[PDB]
């Protein structure tokens, strides 16, 4: 017998990894946009996507010869073998997933109170945060999948909403508020935002954890990271410079729940509102459902066993149930001990890393994966100088939240060389040779 | 637990006809989301593991012969052999694939049917040096024979011997479709040495007398 | 290509534990199941259980779950089944077996690769190498029968071979029985009379427990 997985079109591809960096940083992160880089953000987003293009450049080179449902994991232990290093940054790569959700926890109460008239409470956010992560923990049970078919639709719907927004919102704009603000007391706070809104482009993780379940890997996994990035970056840029313009600054700062529900009120009425914060719940949904199943179950099987299954259902959490609790319970606890602006700080954080890593795997199998070794060389000291660049701001600004970034390195650490004394758990090549 | 029922026990059917195994289950073995029923079907020769032929009630295993077809429903299922070969005869099990105590049918044995035939006859005298070691035993061969009942009648000196005489037929030829059997009597030296005559009868339903081989101890 | 290697035979005394080794290749021992099935001599077949290799999940058959404990070693891709307590009854061929397994899913699937099996004999009996007297005619035909009778050994089996194995087109194999804790055989061979005794023939008995080889010469 010979079982085959449902597998993946690139365009199928595509819309996942769009999805969920479109409720990430439209929808999640937009308001907090607002507050640091102010009318920079356009430019914000630019800078952002330079990085990821400097990311996805080892990415797509190893993507194209190592075909993996363990991503970077398996990039990494052809790199440099199993070891604590190779298990940490397993679970670091689950723990990406984890405040993830967190992020996509706290965006969908935002636009989800004023569509009801409720008052932004820390109370009455939490009742949503901790209600949201349950209904996508029960939906476990009878929806995972369904709502998962319907992914490709309302990722199409959401795009469709945020197209009728820059074709229109380029009408009724101040061309004077638009304009790039030179003096370096604001133009810091662009290149300090940039280093938070690099979980922007996020789409390595649901690309490559669905590798093995994608047609033709070896070329689809490297264009779908490609074209992932590309669309958003214009996607975010039109919409940044629609925002900006149509809405003073100093009303998105207390505005920082919902970011273009507010901005939708001037040029389009309440029923423009009444749009943008419908279409904005199912972009986050759909966002958190491609998170949870597709991402954080692969990330956690992984992490826990040492291997992935050869064959299972990547819309359902298909091993470990244990796991989907635990994920759902740090999923609400990052959304209540951090704010909106805290959540994105290590949720970067992480994920540059984990890119540090790969970029580091790309230089030593640049023999077998081929590419530049100065541009292997130039990206490295890119990220790392943007990952010191967060860590300097959270220092000068928020301590409750730097310490948070630099206990989760700790944790995970920690967390490793206990689970590997107690299981004595190994990384093989297992993960990505066959057959 | 489902219980797996096949009917019958065993059949005997001749090279080219076509074989209908039954085989039901105390359950449905039909999901009715995502609906396919979970029953497979193995073949199992002499001396060997247990080979998959059918799973999932319809769905041939790759490898298998066309002759091998699964089909029917919910509590009941059938294989079906086309045209039966002669190396087909073997044991079928039928298998439930539903739930997790994972259970099979007794069993359902083919024997290849073909044309009577006698068997071949041989009688071997205890060894020239079993004897010099204490023991004593006279050998028949009974070999090519179908079908496999056969009576085995031990003679010392005229009479009848029935204890110490053991039978052990073969598996069924996968070639030519018959038995062969041994059958040994076993003696002390000191009880073979008083007696000289050994005589082993064969009663087949191919013939309506014994076939009758024998030596003597005082000849040879 | 995919395979499962079992030992072939296990004695063990009554009241001790042995534990059975399946080696798997060809393919990821731990994206599918290993199961473990039991079969008596001339009997039906009983699912022992399933061991998932990734994280050692185990379930089991209700009438198993003290006699039987399911393990694996993932380095080097080996399934054990530890038997404990053993009486007669457990005397048997055990096979592993894989199942495919789709995670996520509501399919279940039967076993698509089985290992050769490894017999169990539980006895208290001493391994003892066979005497091996040759069957010759004691008083003439197109041809004739030869045989070689095998007696007065533990545990099973022996194999026997004609001519270094030449000789097979007319072999019959009887099987083996047992006579106050000894097992007897028998083999037959049937060849033209202007090859024997002008040429040589010989069976070679080889009883593996008790690393046994002897070969012996037909003579008239």
């Amino acid at each position: 017998m010979e079982l085959k997985n449902k597998k993946l079109s690139l365009w199928e591809a595509v819309s996942m990894a769009v999805g969920v960096m479109i409720g990430a940083s439209i929808f999640s992160i937009f308001g907090v946009g607002a507050k640091i880089a102010g009318r920079n953000l356009p430019e914000t987003f630019i800078l952002s996507g330079i990085y990821a293009l400097l990311v996805a450049y080892s990415y797509t080179k190893l993507g194209a010869k190592i075909v993996s449902n363990a991503g970077p994991i398996a990039f990494i232990h052809k790199a440099i073998g199993d070891n604590i290093i190779t298990g940490a940054l397993s679970i670091l790569l689950w723990m990406s997933y984890v405040i993830s959700i967190a992020l996509f926890a706290k965006g969908f109460a935002g636009y989800f109170l004023p569509l009801i008239n409720a008052p932004i409470n820390t109370f009455n956010i939490a009742i949503t945060e901790i209600g949201i992560v349950a209904f996508f923990t029960a939906l476990n049970f009878f929806g995972s999948k369904a709502v998962g078919r319907a992914e490709f639709f309302i990722v199409l719907v959401a795009l469709l909403i945020l197209g009728l927004f820059i074709f229109a919102g380029l009408i009724t704009i101040h061309p004077s508020y638009v304009i790039p603000d030179l003096a370096p007391s604001a133009v810091s706070g662009m290149i300090f935002a940039s280093a938070i809104f690099f979980l922007s482009y996020m789409g390595f993780g649901v690309i490559t954890n669905a590798s093995e379940h994608i047609e033709n890997p070896k070329k689809n996994v490297p264009r779908a990271i490609f074209i992932s990035i590309l669309i958003v970056m214009f996607v975010y840029v039109g919409v940044a410079i629609s925002a900006i313009g149509n809405l003073p600054i100093d009303e998105l700062i207390k505005a920082s729940e919902n970011a273009l529900a507010v901005a939708a009120k001037p040029f389009l009425g309440n029923l423009g509102f009444l749009l943008i914060s419908i279409g904005a719940l199912f972009s986050i949904s759909s966002a958190m459902n491609a998170t949870i199943y597709g991402g954080a179950n692969v990330a956690y099987s992984l992490a826990k066993d040492g291997e992935l299954p050869e064959f299972f259902e990547r819309k359902v959490w298909f091993k470990s149930t244990e796991g989907l609790y635990i994920t759902s319970a740090l999923g609400v606890l990052f959304a209540l001990l951090f704010n909106m602006e805290g959540v994105a700080s290590i949720t970067s954080a992480v994920f540059m890393v984990i890119y540090l890593f790969v970029i580091l795997s790309h230089y030593i199998l640049i023999d077998e994966v081929g590419g530049r070794k100065e541009i292997v060389i130039f990206s490295f000291i890119v990220v790392l100088g943007v990952f010191l660049l967060l860590l300097y701001y959270q220092w000068i600004t928020n301590r409750f939240v730097f310490y948070g970034i630099i206990a989760t390195f700790i944790g995970v650490l920690i967390f490793e060389i206990i689970y590997r004394k107690v299981t004595k758990r190994t990384f093989s090549n297992n993960m990505y040779v066959k057959s | 637990d489902i219980v797996m029922t096949q009917s019958p026990s065993s059949l005997a059917m001749s090279v080219g006809q076509k074989v209908t195994l039954s085989c039901k289950s105390s359950q449905s073995l039909l999901n009715t989301s995502n609906q396919k029923n979970y029953l497979a079907w193995y073949q199992q020769k002499p001396g060997q593991s247990p080979k998959l032929l059918v799973y999932f009630a319809s769905t041939r295993e790759s490898g298998v012969p066309d002759r091998f077809i699964g089909s029917g429903s919910g509590t009941d299922f059938t294989l079906t052999i086309s045209s039966v070969q002669a190396e087909d005869l073997s044991d079928f099990f039928c298998q439930q694939h539903y739930s997790t105590p994972y259970t099979f049918g007794g069993g359902t044995k083919l024997e290849i049917k073909r044309a009577d035939a006698a068997p071949t006859v041989s009688i071997f005298p205890p060894s020239s040096e079993q004897l010099t070691s204490g023991g004593a035993s006279v050998v028949c061969f009974l070999n090519n024979f179908y079908p496999k009942d056969i009576n085995v009648k031990w003679k010392i000196d005229g009479s009848e011997r029935q204890n110490g005489v053991l039978n052990s037929w073969t598996d069924q030829d996968s070639k030519d479709s018959t038995y062969s059997m041994s059958s040994t009597l076993t003696l002390t030296k000191d009880e073979y040495e008083r007696h000289n005559s050994y005589t082993c009868e064969a009663t087949h339903k191919t013939s309506t007398s014994p076939i009758v081989k024998s030596f003597n101890r005082n000849e040879c | 290509q995919v395979q499962l290697l079992q030992p072939g035979a296990e004695l063990v005394k009554p009241g001790a534990s042995v534990k059975l080794s399946c080696k798997a290749s060809g393919y990821t021992f731990t994206s599918y199941w290993m199961y473990w099935v039991k079969q008596r001599p001339g009997q039906g077949l009983e699912w022992i259980g399933e061991i998932d290799p990734s994280d050692s999940y185990t379930n089991y058959n209700q009438n198993f779950k003290g006699k039987a404990t399911l393990t694996v070693d993932k380095s080097s891709s080996t399934a054990f089944m530890q038997l404990s307590s053993l009486t007669s009854q457990d005397s048997a061929v055990y096979f592993c077996a894989r199942s495919p397994h789709y995670y996520g899913t509501t399919y279940n699937y039967p076993m698509d690769y089985w290992g050769q099996g490894t017999s169990v004999t539980v006895s208290s009996a001493k391994t003892t190498p066979p005497s091996v007297y040759p069957l010759a005619p004691g008083c003439t035909g197109s041809s004739v029968t030869l045989g070689c009778l095998v007696k007065g050994y533990f545990p099973e089996s022996v194999t026997v071979t004609w001519n270094s194995g030449s000789l097979s087109s007319s072999v019959h194999t009887f099987p083996a029985l047992l006579q106050s804790g000894l097992y007897t055989m028998s083999s037959s061979v049937t060849v033209p009379s202007s090859t024997w005794p002008s040429q040589t023939v010989t069976c070679s008995v080889a009883h593996p427990a008790s690393s046994t080889t002897v070969d012996k010469k037909l003579e008239p």
